């Protein structure tokens, strides 16, 4: 169940959408950064994914409904569909191997700080092959555990 | 792909965890 902490952290994701931090998460912030994501989605697509989220229909997305939604997930620890999708926004060439180049990519727009040595090594401890690239078999081993 | 982002989010931090020691 919600925390204080686990709220914050929620905030942080919610503050990675809503860049001009009006308060809400617009078709037009989400496109954004589903662009900086290696995505790209149409308009319609947009609209679908903030009206899965979007409660009250006012066709924004505010933290209260972006809460209600991540903790529900969060309760759900079978989401496999859910690491598949984290893995698809690391993978932009699609091959099924994430690349030390795409996993720092990603990391530097999710609003995070990595250094070369850093994405070396996060990659050498998930790198169970040892061919310098996550494949999917390794990313859910990586992602499920700790 | 908001949640998958978390997620994410989220594997930095344990990862910036089992760094800290
Ligand atoms: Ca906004
Ligand atoms: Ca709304
Ligand atoms: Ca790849
Ligand atoms: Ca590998
Ligand atoms: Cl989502």
């Amino acid at each position: 169940q919600l925390t204080e902490e686990q709220i914050a952290e929620f905030k942080e994701a919610f503050s990675l959408f809503d860049k001009d931090g009006d308060g809400t998460i617009t078709t037009k912030e989400l496109g954004t950064v589903m662009r900086s994501l290696g995505q790209n989605p149409t308009e319609a697509e947009l609209q679908d994914m903030i009206n899965e989220v979007d409660a009250d229909g006012n066709g924004t997305i505010d933290f209260p409904e972006f809460l209600t939604m991540m903790a529900r997930k969060m309760k759900d620890t079978d989401s496999e569909e859910e690491i598949r999708e984290a893995f698809r926004v690391f993978d932009k060439d699609g091959n099924g191997y994430i690349s030390a180049a795409e996993l720092r990519h990603v990391m530097t727009n999710l609003g995070e700080k990595l250094t070369d040595e850093e994405v070396d090594e996060m990659i050498r401890e998930a790198d169970i092959d040892g061919d310098g690239q996550v494949n999917y078999e390794e990313f859910v081993q990586m992602m499920t555990a700790k | 792909k908001f949640y998958a982002t978390f997620l994410i989010q989220e594997h930095f931090r344990k990862f910036m965890k089992r760094q800290e020691e």
